[PDB]
RNA sequence: CUGACUGGGGCCUGUAGAGCACUGAUAGGGCUAGGGGGCCCACCAGCCUACCAAACCCUGUCAAACUCCGAAGGGUCCCAG
RNA sequence: CGCCUCCUAAAAGGUAACGGAGGCGCCCAAAGGUCCCCUCAGGCGGGACGGAAAUCCGCCGGAGAGCGCAAGGGUAGAAGGGGGCCUGACUGCGAGGCCUGCAAGCCGAGCAGGGGCGAAAGCCGGGCCUAGUGAACCGGUGGUCCCGUGUGGAAGGGCCAU
RNA sequence: UCCCCCGUGCCCAUAGCGGCGUGGAACCACCCGUUCCCAUUCCGAACACGGAAGUGAAACGCGCCAGCGCCGAUGGUACUGGGCGGGCGACCGCCUGGGAGAGUAGGUCGGUGCGGGGGA
């Protein structure tokens, strides 16, 4: 990692909880990562948000 | 009077764990390899690190097909 | 002298001088041959003497040939320093010669000078040698 | 030295070899069509069907459906149910899609 | 060809300065050129 | 396929004369024209003028088709070049637009050549084929002095089924290639 | 009875040794980009290299980190002792 | 001084020296999963500028190409290059083995939920692989709603992921 | 159960390159065309689709050619598991077990397993 390649938390949008954490390069991807992922709290697929760790 | 050399890694135990004729089981690693020196045949898989393994109970088999390479198989019983 | 202007790596390990010669046992170039009879490490400076001191016999004319090369570097630590602290430093490149190897060959000169010129070269080596005429056994290969 | 034909057919066959299902060999010529399902593990062609033998006449696109019904009917007589469809080196479309529909509509589970 | 992204070809009349009528198929039907092979010095001997 | 002057003149004028002279034993035995590829070697488009489409549409009007992109093979030092850089263009010419571009080239382009001294008979591919190149596109009919923004040329390569460069030479001379030697 | 040891079959190997097809290294030669030198010209070329030499060709040598080849062994499984 | 690659290292696996050589502490939103398609380096002929070598054609051309980065192994019958749809850079697990003194690191079919793509067969628990790492202790953050010193809350912990 | 073609595998050049010669009734290929489905980082070259006038030229199939390539004995040797002598040593020998590499003769211009439709 680096100050640019940062790890962050992935927050499921419909359960208000964070389920994951991955890598992204803020120079190549400064946008907020929003990607599908499974949420056991909702028991179904949900789109996930980029939230600061 | 120093030595800029003197650095090394540890060996990874590369080779054939079960030779042809040995008793194997599902999950028993067959050959630890880097790259494709051996290629999988019947009931033999390949891992991300190129390691091979048997899928069923049977007998190990080594059959060299020349330009296709050496192949490993498992004989059910 | 004779030494590589480019190599892959700097130093080479010593190895072992066991066994007979790989090849070059048959006269391949000239009318007469000088073949060393003992295994040892030979230096390109001694071989340099074998070239210069031998052209100094004819003073002009003739043709002298070379059958070997110093492809093996030789290293030595500085003086008055202890063991360890890396391998020694190279002071020159040495040649690997095995028993029965035809080291040199002479052509374009008479029999008398073919024996006499290779004689001094025989005395310039730590190992004994022999002068053999290009023989019917040689060209068969 | 090989060609893109070899490099292509070899690939679409190497993928089908590893699955284990029955492999339907598809060789296509200018005039007629040919189809055969083979078990390569024991290395013997079991059954085959072709438009040249079936004496078909017109458009190849609708010709493939009939030969698919023929091969699928023979396999239905033998009791064959599941099969993997090899598309050969050619692009999967049109006539090969309608022959594949011949085997699908013929009852084979794929 | 690729329809839509390529220049379409139609019967084209190309009239040179010498008078030789050129019946061809170009991007522009009506074309006028200044010098052709019929009036070219090196082409004509 | 739309019939054209060079097409008719080959089968009715060029084909019978080749049949007489060389006496071919089959109809496919006679030399056939395979394909005519065009390579615009702009190059300088890597530099200040990054886009060469202003010269690409030129070939779109000349050949009637848009030339493809050709990207660099690997990073190259002295040309200030890197891998995958579009410094050239390429367009393949075939069934009918090839005959069209042939009539335009021979009848309009080759005449307009500045101080034309003739063709070089030694530039054959050796297998019965030929390649060449042009300096100024104003020579072609489809290009005038109005819309030309910069100076650029081309490299026209052709392929043939003929085997001997002698048969190829008689083919070109019979089709109207004015060799100077 | 499975143990050390060994017999019969099966499988794994890249060193001794050998070898130059790959990576390097090489002496001489042929051939030949190419420079240097002497002629021949600033106006351009044609001419010759008892010259260092690319590539390729011939001959002969080098290797722990070179391997087109290659054991004895060693390894390990399977019956009997 | 931890880690990776090659040699010694004596053809299984393992083997030290202040020995002979080099590299890692990053980087990737596609360089990932699926599906379809493509085939080099180099050499020979021609070709604006145009080049030893930019870009194309022809003919010869099993890998010397390129696979982020050292190096090895591997590989064009791809894992390598051009585009499409995509999130399996999954949740809950896990037969058995590898490695092995412990802790540990590596492989992994397969079953269930929920999903991507293909016509299908199938394939997807990140990357061609081996380096790109940190054990306990402490606290935070977000959730969980397990505990609550009579009791009902609450404080603070616990669990989970981080 | 015999011969010619075309699908699909095996061994993985004894099978390749290279040239000599040839195959179209069936059959495949190139071929005939591009409205149409499909298609070129351009091109109906490829990819794809509808057809049947022409052709074995190319490719492919099948013969020959040992030029190159490929495979390559035997005989000896290198080397070595294991048992010994010598040399101040760099190292050298014989006893028994294994046995190369290369190289010399010589061999190969394939053989083979099923499914189709044709021929005796
Ligand atoms: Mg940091
Ligand atoms: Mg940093
Ligand atoms: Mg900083
Ligand atoms: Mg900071
Ligand atoms: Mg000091
Ligand atoms: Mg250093
Ligand atoms: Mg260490
Ligand atoms: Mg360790
Ligand atoms: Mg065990
Ligand atoms: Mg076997
Ligand atoms: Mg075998
Ligand atoms: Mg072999
Ligand atoms: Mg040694
Ligand atoms: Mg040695
Ligand atoms: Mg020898
Ligand atoms: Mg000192
Ligand atoms: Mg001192
Ligand atoms: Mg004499
Ligand atoms: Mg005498
Ligand atoms: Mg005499
Ligand atoms: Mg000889
Ligand atoms: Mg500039
Ligand atoms: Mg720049
Ligand atoms: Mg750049
Ligand atoms: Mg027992
Ligand atoms: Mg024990
Ligand atoms: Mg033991
Ligand atoms: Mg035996
Ligand atoms: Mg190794
Ligand atoms: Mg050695
Ligand atoms: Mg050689
Ligand atoms: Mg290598
Ligand atoms: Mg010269
Ligand atoms: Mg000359
Ligand atoms: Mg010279
Ligand atoms: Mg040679
Ligand atoms: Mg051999
Ligand atoms: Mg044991
Ligand atoms: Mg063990
Ligand atoms: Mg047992
Ligand atoms: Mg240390
Ligand atoms: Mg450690
Ligand atoms: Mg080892
Ligand atoms: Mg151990
Ligand atoms: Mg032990
Ligand atoms: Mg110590
Ligand atoms: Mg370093
Ligand atoms: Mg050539
Ligand atoms: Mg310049
Ligand atoms: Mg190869
Ligand atoms: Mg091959
Ligand atoms: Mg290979
Ligand atoms: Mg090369
Ligand atoms: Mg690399
Ligand atoms: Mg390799
Ligand atoms: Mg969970
Ligand atoms: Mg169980
Ligand atoms: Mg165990
Ligand atoms: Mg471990
Ligand atoms: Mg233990
Ligand atoms: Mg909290
Ligand atoms: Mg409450
Ligand atoms: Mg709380
Ligand atoms: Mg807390
Ligand atoms: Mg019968
Ligand atoms: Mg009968
Ligand atoms: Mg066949
Ligand atoms: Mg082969
Ligand atoms: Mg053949
Ligand atoms: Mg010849
Ligand atoms: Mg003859
Ligand atoms: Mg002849
Ligand atoms: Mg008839
Ligand atoms: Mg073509
Ligand atoms: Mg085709
Ligand atoms: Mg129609
Ligand atoms: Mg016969
Ligand atoms: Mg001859
Ligand atoms: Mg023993
Ligand atoms: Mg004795
Ligand atoms: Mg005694
Ligand atoms: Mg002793
Ligand atoms: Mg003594
Ligand atoms: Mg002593
Ligand atoms: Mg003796
Ligand atoms: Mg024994
Ligand atoms: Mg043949
Ligand atoms: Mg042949
Ligand atoms: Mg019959
Ligand atoms: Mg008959
Ligand atoms: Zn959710
Ligand atoms: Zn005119």
């Amino acid at each position: 990692a680096s100050e640019v390649r940062i790890k962050l938390l992935l927050e499921c949008t419909e359960c208000k909880r964070r389920n994951y954490a991955t890598e992204k390069n803020k120079r190549n991807t400064p946008n907020k990562l929003e990607l599908r992922k499974y949420c056991p709290w909702c028991r179904k697929h949900t789109v996930h948000r980029e939230v600061k760790i | 009077g120093s030595t800029r050399n003197g650095r090394d890694s540890q060996a990874k135990r590369l080779g054939v764990k079960r030779y042809e004729g040995q008793v194997v089981r599902a999950g028993n690693i067959l050959v630890r390899q880097r790259g494709t020196r051996f290629k999988p045949g019947k009931n033999v898989g390949m891992g991300r690190d190129f390691t091979l393994f048997a899928l069923v109970d049977g007998v190990v088999e080594f059959q060299d097909r020349g330009r296709l390479g050496r192949y490993v198989h498992v004989r059910p019983l | 002298m004779l030494m590589p202007r480019r190599m892959k790596y700097r130093k080479q390990q010593r190895g072992r001088l066991k066994g007979a010669t790989k090849g070059g046992d048959y006269v391949a170039f000239g009318d007469y041959g000088l073949v060393a009879l003992e295994p040892a490490w030979i230096t390109a400076q001694q071989i340099e003497a074998a070239r210069v001191a031998m052209v100094r016999h004819f003073r002009r004319g003739g043709k002298i040939f070379i059958r070997i090369f110093p492809d093996k570097p030789y290293t030595k630590k500085p003086l008055e320093v202890r063991m360890g602290k890396g391998k020694g430093n190279v002071e020159g490149y040495v040649a690997v010669v095995k028993p029965g190897r035809v080291m040199f060959e002479v052509a374009g000169v008479t029999e008398e000078q073919a024996m006499e010129a290779l004689r001094i070269a025989g005395h310039k080596l730590p190992i004994k040698t022999k002068i053999v005429r290009r023989d019917a056994y040689d060209e068969a290969q | 030295r090989l060609t893109a034909y070899e490099r292509r057919k070899f690939r679409v066959r190497n993928r089908i070899k590893r699955t284990g299902r029955l492999r339907l060999s598809v060789f296509r010529s200018l005039k007629h069509i040919y189809a055969q399902i083979i078990d390569d593990e024991k290395g013997v062609t079991l059954v085959s069907a072709s438009s040249l033998a079936l004496k078909l006449k017109g458009n190849k696109t609708e010709v493939a459906r009939q030969v698919g019904r023929a091969l699928a009917e023979k396999a239905l007589a033998l009791g064959i149910k599941q099969v993997a469809f090899d598309r050969g080196p050619y692009k999967y479309h049109g006539r090969v899609k309608a022959l594949a529909e011949g085997a699908r509509e013929g009852g084979l589970e794929f | 060809m690729k329809e839509g992204i390529h220049p379409k070809l139609v019967p084209a009349r190309i009239i040179c300065g010498c008078g030789n009528v050129i019946e061809t198929y170009s991007t522009k039907p009506e074309i006028y050129v200044e010098v052709c092979s019929k009036c070219h010095p090196f082409y004509t001997g | 396929p739309l019939d054209v002057a060079l097409k008719r003149k080959y089968y009715e004028e060029v084909r019978p004369e080749l049949i007489r002279r060389f006496g071919y034993q089959n109809v496919w035995e006679v030399p056939r024209l395979e394909k005519v590829v065009i390579n615009q070697g702009l190059g300088e488009a890597k530099e200040d003028a990054r886009i060469l489409e202003k010269a690409a549409q030129e070939l779109a009007l000349i050949t009637g088709q848009k030339p493809a992109v050709t990207r660099a093979k690997k990073s190259i030092s002295n040309f200030k070049l890197r891998k995958g850089m579009p410094i050239g263009l390429r367009v393949t010419l075939r069934r009918d637009r090839m005959w069209i571009f042939l009539e335009k080239l021979l009848n309009v382009a080759l005449p307009r050549i500045r101080d034309f001294r003739g063709l070089n008979p030694n530039s054959f591919d050796g297998r019965g084929n030929y390649n060449l190149g042009l300096r100024e596109q104003l020579i072609f009919p489809e290009i005038t002095y109005d819309m030309v923004d910069a100076l650029r040329g081309m490299d026209i390569a052709v392929v043939t089924t003929a085997e001997t460069d002698e048969e190829a030479r008689a083919l070109l001379e019979l089709l109207g290639f004015p060799f100077r030697k």
